[PDB]
């Protein structure tokens, strides 16, 4: 997984099939990837936000969640 | 001759001073006519084209989804924007997700959620239209004398003379060699709006499929599909080929709606499939009305010697034409050019000639020549071509 | 809790002696049982699943065509063939052309002709199919103690034990670790028959589009496309994909009728979709009826000190569970572990506690806890976590 | 076009686009292939008889006509 700082203030996480039900280091924070249907880079792609989820709490509903980092998105390909 | 074999032929047969004959001639049939001291024409309808018709609008059979980005904000927290809304290249949806504080609310309950997605058409599924102008339409008219004489030589039709004609241009003069002239004057007649006819058809793909189709603009503008004018950079209607899934908390997924050239085909079973020829677009089904002129048409080989009686071989023996005259075709041995003594006679009666002739002055020529046909009174016959005689016994009425 | 979060909750509030209770539990949803003298457990249905189900038939989405041949015989010449007729791998057309002397006949009327073409399938263009058995389902049932206690350093789910039953095995005793024992007595109700249920998947392609679908046997068996078991050499039914054009004397083309992945798509709008999870393939919708057996659940930390009064803040203030509840985070600066003193009031009444407890002994573990849920009156109440006061308003009724 | 007398008798044309509008000799005979959608050979292709047009006969209704030679096919590929 590469993470990259976007200009605007915002951070996203760019993940493969390899990077399913892993933990990534995001700035001082972490976040996990669940994603299932995850696969190669490509246009047939899905983005969405990585929940910061407050310390010591259940996610729930998110297959993308971070802790200690907020304002973190998710993106991945559906090719391969 | 290929009127002949069509199953659409209808006869003219004029009379000692008709000079004007009125005729409607309909798209894939043909029509003999026959006068008195004149030979047998022809004429048919050929064809019914406009050249680079006017594209009408392109439709996508199969969309190509991609970048699909999904905002989501927490109850009370307002509205979720993506700037993909007022932009023409996406197809968007606005729902509610259940949220809480495991997804990062401090409030249980429903917050917005928007999914877009960019919408764009597959390579080579897009389906296009051009419509017709009765400003720009031609019709094509085909004149051939009713001889049955062909150049296998150099497999030419002789004697093929082909008139032009426009809504404006609707009037001509045919030269037919040695037979004289044939004038015509053709009214098209489309009964269906050509400013309402659309031919469609599909980009090739792999698959075999007809080559266009012609329908009515009414329906071609219905078609449940996302489209657009050739040049513009977005789809309109992208909407139609998108399916949006149950929202989760922040992620809410994009479908696709499949490849609708099976739906389209399905549609069009029972509509007809029409004909493109270079930058000719035909019109499938159509008719014209001429006033045909045959005044000015002269019988060749008249003053030509009569075959000799025992010269006759039968290349082809009389057989049903499948429009109630008897077709045939003869072999002169003898020396050629001359006229053929043909006639028929019914049973009991050898000296009355029953054979109402559709080829007039039958002719053998040093090239052509040899073929007769006619129409026989019901019953048993006898057809004689010089000496050469062979019975025949024609059904009564007509089976059409 | 997950429980809190969802839309579907249930509650279930035994009596002091009850210790038997009967539940229904749908996929989706789940219900919080409270008994007093005992914690509070959160238990649900996880899945309906099968793995390995047998594999139905399989339909072709899009025919692969291939070596046409057409046979024509003249009239009165019998008919024409050719050996593709009396074979699986084909589609054939016998039809009857016009015939003349221009196309090799004697004879002008109509011959036998006959087109046959090679029907296969796609790659990646075939619909499968899976069929359930009550005999080989698995249902998981999950049961989990209604703390809000989880371990966010190994993100793992404390407490939580799944039950897994079958038609045979259909009783089951959880150890709840320091809570005790909860028996469970689960009996699958489908409704449906199961023999009659069929999860539909289509072989992936470019486009995007939902995992499966669970579908009615009968509906499935009656899709208009070319079928086949796997295995088989050929497709059954496959002049379903193919139409034949108007026969000329001795051609007649075969086309391709298209992808009917579009057509699929439009009847499958509003069906469920279903999820495979490797051999996984799961009953989107379906519940259970269980008896819960709570006599041997006992109460965790009933010796321990009871929290400083002073030592609370509120880490999430009362919020509205969306259940008609009211949901909180407490966090204790003090010395754990420890049993928090939260009580409410109505105005007007300082010494009645009016607070029904969810969460009935809450604790401050030296891991997690703080968690509390409560049912109160409607009106103005007071909620108190030791000397932590929060004002809280109750909604009347209920807005479900 | 190639020209080849399967075994059976017959004879098979096969034929391209190159090839629409010519004349081909087989055997004594010769035969015209007007077929306007001829393609590169493959798999989508479509087989039936180039007729034996009768000596100073106008063809009707076939797009390939043969004359001094009987049995002949054609054969044509629809690709590229």
């Amino acid at each position: 997984a590469t993470v990259r700082k976007e200009r605007d203030g915002s951070t996203v996480i760019r993940a493969e099939g390899k990077d399913a039900a892993t933990q990534v280091r995001v700035e001082n924070g972490t976040c996990v990837i669940l994603a299932t249907d995850m696969g190669s880079w490509c246009d047939d792609s899905l983005s969405y936000e990585c929940v910061t989820i407050d310390q010591g709490e259940e996610p729930v509903d998110v297959d993308c969640f971070c802790r200690n980092v907020d304002g973190v998105y998710l993106e991945y390909g559906r090719c391969g | 001759s290929r009127c002949t074999h069509l199953e659409n032929r209808d006869f003219v047969t004029g009379t000692q001073g008709t000079t004007r004959v009125t005729l409607v001639l309909e798209l894939g049939g043909c029509v003999t006519i026959t006068a008195e001291g004149k030979p047998s024409m022809d004429v048919w309808l050929d064809a019914i084209y406009q050249e680079n018709p006017a594209k009408t609008r392109e439709y996508c059979l199969h969309a190509k989804l991609s970048d699909t980005k999904v905002a989501a904000r927490c109850p009370t927290m307002g509205p979720a924007t993506l700037a993909e809304e007022h932009q023409g290249g996406t197809v968007c949806k606005r729902d509610q997700s259940d949220r809480g504080w495991g997804n990062h609310c401090g409030l249980f309950g429903k917050g917005s959620i928007v999914a877009c997605v960019k919408a764009a058409c597959e390579a080579k599924k897009k389906a296009t239209g051009h419509v017709y102008d009765a400003n720009k339409i031609v019709y094509t008219v085909k004149v051939e004398p009713h001889t049955g004489d062909y150049v296998a030589a150099n497999e030419t039709h002789s004697g093929r003379k082909t008139a032009s004609f426009t809504i404006s241009s609707e009037k001509t003069i045919l030269t037919m060699g040695e037979y004289g002239d044939v004038s015509l004057l053709c009214r098209v007649a489309s009964g269906v709006d050509l400013a309402q006819t659309v031919i469609l058809e599909l980009d090739k793909t792999v698959e075999h499929l007809p080559t266009a189709w012609q329908v009515h603009r009414d329906w071609f503008n219905d078609l449940a599909l996302p489209w657009k004018h050739e040049g513009a950079q977005n789809w309109n209607n992208a909407e139609r080929l998108v399916e949006f899934g149950a929202p989760h908390a922040v992620k809410m997924d994009v479908y696709n709606l499949g490849d609708q050239t099976g739906v389209l085909l399905k549609a069009l079973a029972g509509v007809p499939v029409a004909h493109i020829e270079g930058t000719k677009y035909h019109l499938k089904s159509g008719h014209v009305t001429c006033e045909v002129g045959l005044e000015k048409l002269k019988m060749k080989g008249l003053t030509y010697t009569m075959c000799d009686k025992t010269k006759f071989t039968w290349k082809r023996a009389p057989t049903d034409s499948g429009h109630d005259t008897v077709v045939m075709e003869v072999t002169f041995s003898g020396t050629k050019p001359c006229r053929i003594p043909v006639r028929a006679v019914a049973h009991g009666s050898p000296d009355v000639n029953v054979a109402m002739l559709i080829t007039p002055n039958p002719t053998i020529e040093n090239n052509g020549g040899g073929f007769i046909e006619m129409q026989l009174p019901p019953g048993d016959n006898i057809i004689y071509v010089g000496e050469l005689s062979h019975q025949w016994f024609q059904k009564g009425s007509s089976i059409g």
